RNA sequence: GGUAAACAUCCGACUGGAAGCU
RNA sequence: GGCUUUCAGUCGGAUGUUUGCCGC
């Protein structure tokens, strides 16, 4: 245990916020889409090459009618994570919300973008038509939490941004 | 009846600390949640609730959560609610900007947020008619103080985001409130720059006056606001408020550049502005930047890009202000190019210097960034002409050389830009995957230089020549020196190809040429890395010969050395990549070296013959790519001959071996049986890897099918008519009055023609299951793709092997499967080959397509989508498309019926697997969109030019017609959705359109339009084939609904259709 | 040399966002 | 309805550049 930090995860309703972490953090595959309500704090723990580091990941529900404070959630955090469904086009469209709710309530904080769930058939949301991370210079990674490709790629670079230390290994 | 104010306020507090606790019970949170929702709904006094947590006393937490609340009202309730409540709700608010807030400085982001949404939630409820003094208001809480103005600016951003860019609200309302926007915008626009000018002067003298810092924290932070809040505006309004007052909104954003605090907002502004498209005309008044003023203020912000190490600050700022100066070259090649007012800016030159500051700075980023804007720079008709530009060409090709040298690694320490480079890319991956597409980029710029400056281009890569020339598993390998030599190289390969194309027959440096030609030939390595860029230079250099002819034999002695071996060691150690690279890196600068300089090469044909001859002597010596290589080279020379029977005779004589064992009597049997054929292979036989003798003799058949491609490949006739004539090689003349060619390797090619046919029926047949079957354990899988091809075309990338490494040493499973994938494209190549080199003698060959359809076409059922994509394109394609007309009917016209026919059929089977839905299988997928693709390129290019002779010819026949039909129309159906337009727009019409009038059998006509219909049923989603299939449907049923009936039939089966609606539209067409 | 895949510059095919015109 | 320039998509064609792979 040490540093612990912020990390606010927003996005549409079924873009897999909540089975993302919940790998994450178990290490298992979840199948039914259970609406979160509000959200669920979850912590975890990395032990780098700087010791052990904590992210207290605020898995805030995206559904219109379930969103508890909303950007009350939002309120010191440190990081954040807005994600995206490539099966559904409109969670792209929606991307610029996500995004302009957070800089407003806590500007200056590292965004990482993802596109999830890059294992299904085919990507409606095509890897060239991705450039709104490139207009607000955030980082993007496509991912998917049943495929874990790249599954720690947005936390490690947010930790490398945090911590200041290009070189930080998980 | 309900609750009393104070009670109430009490739990609410107990529910939003328990929200917003880490570690609370999740089923004391959904009550809590549930609690809320309820409260928010139901609750008649939720405005006294609101304002009173909503005061400055509580836990920010609350106090945000009680605006939450005032927010929530005004977005859910407002129609529940009395004009009363609503005037006290507003005031109330008004009032908490007034003083119910703490003072700029303290106080979070977030209460301003909240604050801030209920406003703007008010404004969109009712701005233009119910609450006209909404601006006054605003301006009036505005000259109060700076946390007010801040406010104000948070507002007046988040409405101009929901109206305009999220607009979120309905279309009705939406409208309105951006017509007032418009209507009111000089004014929110000049207050929006006031506010910025004044704030921004007070936090000037202020600044550094030590017993003063609460205020100069305080009027930055809402020039901040100003910036944040204009970027809002920026792009969206009219051009108009942007030039505004003699410009001043783009000066001050300028001279805001040079301050540290303001800068990156004041970026951001810029690079909005500059962004912006549309008219051309309305970007005009972009022009100002280039003025005297705004350039200084531009080019001073750019000098302090001196890349002293990375400040986080200063590289982010950095990243920003380069994207203005390359959107702002854009915007002035954009309205140069246009000739419409716009007459080339007096301080261009400022730009440039500024400009250059990005290119030759460490980051790999801010390099490559620049790149496509100085493309845009060289090519223009006007700039390129201009002399600052041509002035600044040096220092831009000074900068490319550093920008060539493969150096700044993330994970290395050797140069400065490998700082940046880990700021910028993850790992080593990225940074490539940039590195090498930035490159390719970087490639054509530099051509665009230099044609523009061929002298000093020329000059500095002749410096870096001899430079490297003299400086710097223990011999190299990805060492500086081998880094810098790729550099090199490429650069002086890039110039002097560019150099041969722009300077006249005689402005050329032949001395100088030579001179560095000398070098290159007398410089000496036993390092096969550093030898292959020595070929290049060569190569490279290798125009300048042509003024010294003495040269030649240096040259040749240069690279049949580099043919022969490399003595890192001989029959003693495996081969390693860099070795074999090198010898068919030579070997291929022989082919390119004859096919160029031919003329040249031609006095010293004897001795180069003799050299090969030589060469081959030995079977076991050179590679048989390497022996065709040769070959082939030899071939290209005798072209030069430009005579006949010379031709006829050399080349017979150079196939002489070839036709020896391909004509062989037991060679005949091993390429018509099957048994004979796995026999001389060793397929059939489990020493469990001892190949041995099985490898020498695949290595022998592959020898004759890579001579013979060779030979077809490059056998010619002069090019120059006049001179076709005269060596004898003009048969007659077409109808049209073409001449008519014969080609000297007609004769010999075409008697090897039945063992070539006869070993595809044969390669064919082997893929039947019980020919497979009987293939020995060991070699199944050995007419299977190579699983370099596979992941190849999943895009699943590789690592790069080093070529001073021997690693993957060559399987016989492996060694196999290379020779049957090579040997099946080989075959249909030669095929592929013939028509355009031999013309109307392998056209007019006896029962050419018979033969064809018996061996080339005889077991498609069996052979995989990897097989059958490979021979359309590399067979079929060619065959067919350089078929002279006559014989459309011949052998074009029986081949390509039953083909489309199968094809069709293969495809909709495949189709109908896809669409009845780990790696093994989702492969297979990829390579049905290939071949589907390689499908329809073929049908398209065949009768599509409106059709061709051979598309109005193919059509008058009864089974390719249909075929073609068929194919095209299901083709829609497929859930590729490339496919789609490109056969609707291009093809499905124009073959209705040739068979209206006559028969159009019933059940054809309604099944069309069906088809056109599950066209729409499976993309749907797509607009690109929606809006392209909807036209294709209407002109189907334009052309058919005035003779066929049968028509609307279908139409009525249609989910939702108003009948009523169709018979209005039915009779308007059939009465005018 | 050959082959496949990326990108870039230019002149059409239609969906949709301002106008000029008989 | 008849005739056109400008601005994003989905392609299409033509050049050009780059990166992979090629002991059978
Ligand atoms: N195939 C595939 N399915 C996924 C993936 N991630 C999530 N899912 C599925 O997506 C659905 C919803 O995922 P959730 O995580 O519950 O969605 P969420 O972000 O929590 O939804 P809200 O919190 O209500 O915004 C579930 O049915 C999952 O099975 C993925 O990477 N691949
Ligand atoms: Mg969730």
């Amino acid at each position: 245990p040490q540093v612990q930090f912020k990390l606010v995860l927003v996005g549409d309703g079924g873009t897999g916020k909540t089975t993302f972490v919940k790998r994450h953090l178990t290490g298992e595959f979840e199948k039914k889409y259970v609406a979160t309500l509000g959200v669920e704090v979850h912590p975890l723990v990395f032990h780098t090459n700087r010791g052990p580091i904590k992210f207290n990941v605020w898995d805030t529900a995206g559904q219109e009618k379930f969103g508890g404070l909303r950007d009350g959630y939002y309120i010191q955090a440190q990081c954040a994570i807005i994600m995206f469904d490539v099966t559904s086009r409109v969670t792209y469209k929606n991307v610029p919300n996500w995004h302009r709710d957070l800089v407003r309530v806590c500007e200056n904080i590292p965004i990482v973008l993802c596109g999830n769930k890059v294992d299904i058939k085919d990507r409606k949301v095509k890897a060239k038509s991705i450039v709104f991370h490139r207009k607000k210079n955030l980082q993007y990674y496509d991912i998917s939490a049943k495929s874990n490709y790249n599954f720690e790629k947005p936390f490690l670079w947010l930790a490398r941004k945090l911590i200041g230390d290009p070189n930080l290994e998980f | 009846a309900m609750d009393q104010v104070n009670a109430l306020c009490e739990q609410l507090v107990k529910a939003v600390t328990v929200m917003m606790d880490p570690n609370s019970t999740q089923r004391y949170r959904l009550e809590a949640l549930k609690f809320c929702e309820e409260f928010k709904e139901k609750c008649p006094i939720c405005v006294p609730c609101g304002l009173r947590l909503a005061e400055k006393t509580q836990v920010a937490i609350v106090r945000h959560f009680g605006l939450q609340i005032l927010e929530h009202v005004v977005k859910f309730r407002w129609n529940g609610m009395s004009r009363l409540e609503k005037v006290y709700l507003k005031n109330s608010v008004m009032e908490l900007i007034a003083n119910g807030t703490l003072n700029i400085l303290e106080e979070e982001n977030h209460i301003k947020d909240a604050l801030s949404r209920i406003v703007v939630e008010m404004i969109k409820r009712e701005w233009p008619q119910h609450w006209p003094d909404m601006l006054i208001e605003l301006d009036t809480l505005s000259k109060q103080g700076e946390t007010q103005t801040e406010l104000v600016m948070f507002i007046l951003l988040r409405l101009a985001e929901d109206v305009v860019t999220f607009q979120t609200l309905p279309p009705q309302r939406r409208r309105d409130i951006q017509q007032t926007l418009t209507q009111n915008m000089e004014r929110i626009f000049s207050f929006l720059l006031n506010t910025l000018q004044e704030n921004v002067n007070k936090y000037q003298q202020v600044k550094t006056d030590t017993s003063q810092e609460s205020k100069a924290q305080a009027n930055c932070r809402v020039g901040v606001a100003a910036l944040n809040t204009l970027a809002g505006y920026i792009d969206w309004v009219s051009m108009s408020h942007i030039t505004a007052e003699n410009c001043k909104l783009l000066e001050i954003l300028c001279l805001l550049l040079n301050e540290q605090e303001l800068q990156l907002g004041a970026a951001e502004c810029l690079l909005i502005a500059v962004s912006r498209k549309g008219k051309l005309e309305d970007r005009k008044p972009l022009m100002v930047l280039f003025g005297d003023v705004a350039m200084h203020y531009i080019l001073s912000a750019a000098q302090t890009a001196d890349g002293g190490g990375l400040v986080e600050k200063h590289y982010v700022f950095l990243k920003r202000l380069c994207q203005v100066l390359c959107a702002l070259g854009n915007q002035l090649c954009a309205l140069l190019g246009a000739d419409s007012d716009v007459e080339t800016p007096s301080n261009f030159g400022k730009y440039l210097e500024s400009f250059l500051a990005f290119t030759t700075h460490p980051s790999q980023f801010l390099r490559s960034s620049t790149q496509m804007t100085w493309g845009a720079l060289f090519r223009h008709e006007i700039l390129s002409r201009d002399p600052l530009l041509l002035a600044i060409i040096p220092k831009y090709l000074r900068a490319s050389m550093t920008n060539l040298v493969k150096m700044g690694f993330p994970s290395k320490t050797d140069s400065p830009s490998c700082e940046y480079s880990r700021f910028d890319f993850d790992s080593d991956e990225d940074f490539n995957a940039f590195f090498n597409s930035s490159r390719a980029q970087q490639g054509e710029v530099m051509r665009l230089a230099c044609r523009l400056d061929p002298k000093t281009s020329f000059q500095m890569a002749g410096e870096w020549l001899k430079y490297q020339l003299s400086t710097f598993s223990l011999c190299s390998v990805f060492s500086p020196s081998f880094v810098q030599w790729e550099a090199m190289t490429l650069f002086l390969e890039s110039v002097i190809t560019q150099m041969f194309r722009t300077l006249n027959r005689e402005e050329i440096p032949v001395n100088d040429g030579i001179e560095l030609l000398q070098m290159v030939l007398n410089f000496d390595t036993k390092d096969p890395l550093i030898l292959s860029c020595v070929l290049t230079n060569v190569s490279a250099l290798f125009p300048f010969v042509t003024y010294r002819p003495e040269f030649l034999p240096q040259v040749f002695s240069k690279l049949f050395s580099s043919v022969t071996f490399e003595t890192v060691e001989e029959s003693k150690a495996p081969r390693t990549r860099a070795v074999r690279n090198v010898r068919r890196h030579a070997c291929s600068s022989i082919i390119k070296m004859c096919r160029d300089y031919p003329q040249l090469v031609l006095p010293n044909f004897d001795m180069l013959y003799n050299h090969v001859k030589q060469l081959l002597s030995n079977e076991l010596l050179l590679t048989q790519m390497e022996k065709c290589a040769l070959m082939e080279a030899l071939v290209l020379i005798s072209n030069q001959f430009k005579n006949y029977e010379r031709q006829k005779v050399f080349l017979e004589e150079l196939m002489a071996p070839v036709a020896s064992i391909w004509l062989s009597q037991d060679m005949h049997r091993v390429l018509s049986d099957v048994d004979a054929f796995i026999a001389y292979v060793g397929t059939d036989q489990k020493d469990p890897g001892l190949e041995d003798p099985c490898g020498l003799n695949r290595a022998r058949m592959s020898f004759c099918v890579y001579s013979i491609l060779g030979v077809v490949k490059r056998t010619c006739w002069p090019t120059d008519l006049e001179e076709a004539k005269a060596g004898g090689f003009v048969v007659g003349y077409t109808s049209s009055g073409n001449p008519i060619f014969r080609n000297p390797c007609t004769e010999q090619i075409l008697k090897l023609l039945d063992n070539l046919l006869a070993l595809i029926r044969t390669h064919n047949t082997l893929y039947a299951p019980e020919m497979l079957a009987k293939m020995a354990e060991p070699f199944t899988k050995a007419l299977d793709m190579l699983d370099a091809e596979k992941s190849a075309i999943l895009g699943l990338p590789q690592p790069l092997l080093e070529l001073n490494d021997s690693p993957v040493f060559k399987t016989v499973l492996e060694r196999m499967q290379r020779f049957f994938s090579t040997l099946y494209e080989n075959c249909f190549h030669i095929l592929g080959k013939a028509g355009p080199s031999m013309q109307q003698d392998f056209y007019t060959v006896e029962d050419l397509a018979t033969q064809l359809l018996s061996s080339a076409f005889v077991n498609l059922n069996n052979i995989p989508d990897y097989r059958l994509r490979p021979m359309l394109r590399v067979f079929v394609k060619p065959l067919v498309l350089f078929c002279p007309p006559e014989h459309y009917e011949a052998l074009v016209s029986p081949i390509l019926g039953p083909l489309f026919t199968y094809l069709h059929m293969r495809l909709s089977q495949k189709w109908q697997v896809i669409n009845q839905r780990e790696s093994q299988e989702m492969l297979e997928e990829q390579l049905v969109r290939m071949l589907t693709r390689e499908v329809m390129d073929l049908i398209t290019v065949c009768c599509v030019s409106e059709l061709t002779d051979l598309g109005k010819c193919l059509m008058k026949h009864e089974d390719v017609c249909t075929a073609l039909l068929i194919t095209a129309f299901n083709s829609l159906a497929w859930k590729d959705t490339l496919s789609c337009q490109r056969t609707t727009s291009q093809l499905c019409w124009p073959l209705l359109k040739q068979v209206l009038s006559g028969t159009l059998l019933a059940d054809a006509v309604t099944w069309l339009f069906t088809s056109v219909l599950k066209g729409l049923q499976m993309h749907g989603q797509h607009d690109g084939c929606m809006a392209s299939l909807v036209h294709l449907a209407f002109q189907i049923y334009e052309a058919l609904r005035p003779r066929y009936l049968e028509i609307r039939a279908v139409m009525e089966q249609i989910p939702e259709i108003q009948k009523d609606s169709l018979d209005q539209f039915d009779c308007k067409l059939l009465n005018p």
